[PDB]
């Protein structure tokens, strides 16, 4: 292969690897925030479903 | 003139006229916490794959 093909093949390799590296650093930062704040789709630990509640008038009034 | 109600009458659910306004917040609930932002948009393939160490897919 000539130097030009290897040179520009290297640039294509570097671009992919640089893009993956930035995404890897971004994922770690995103995970740290989500786990700290709980405001994301990850680390979403379930709470009790409120459709289970019965809203009918009960046997007694105060409830 | 009193007529004894028949079997089953006193267990009916009835409707009553009232001027007392319907209570707005009978449980005295605080304002509910805001839900988390929805995730929306089209699902696209992961950029450069799993990106797990050396794997290219
Ligand atoms: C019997 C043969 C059966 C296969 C023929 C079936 C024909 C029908 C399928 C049609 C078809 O041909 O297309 C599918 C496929 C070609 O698909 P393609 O879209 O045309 O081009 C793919 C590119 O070549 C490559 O494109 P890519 O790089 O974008 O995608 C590949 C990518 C993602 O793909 C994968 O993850 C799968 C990787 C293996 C696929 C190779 C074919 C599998 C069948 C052969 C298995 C032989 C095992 C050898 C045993 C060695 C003794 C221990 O690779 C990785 O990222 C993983 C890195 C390697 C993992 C190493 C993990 C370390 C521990 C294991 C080390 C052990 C030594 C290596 C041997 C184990 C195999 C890696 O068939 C092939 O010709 C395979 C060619 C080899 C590609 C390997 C990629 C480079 C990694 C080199 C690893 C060294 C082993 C290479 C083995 C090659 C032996 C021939």
């Amino acid at each position: 292969d000539g130097p030009e093909k290897n040179y520009e093949r290297t640039m294509a390799i570097l671009q992919i690897e640089a893009e993956k590296a930035e995404l890897r650093l971004k994922e770690l930062e995103v995970r740290r925030l989500m786990r700290a704040r709980g405001d994301g789709p990850w680390f979403h630990y379930p709470t009790i479903d409120k459709e289970l509640i019965d809203h009918s008038p009960k046997a007694t009034p105060d409830n | 003139g009193w007529v004894r109600p028949d079997l089953g009458d006193l267990s009916k659910v009835t409707k009553v006229k009232t001027d007392r306004p319907l209570p707005e917040n009978p449980y005295h609930s605080r304002a509910r916490p805001e839900p988390n932002p929805e995730v929306e948009g089209d699902l696209k393939p992961a950029r450069h794959g799993s990106r797990l160490f050396f794997w290219t897919m």
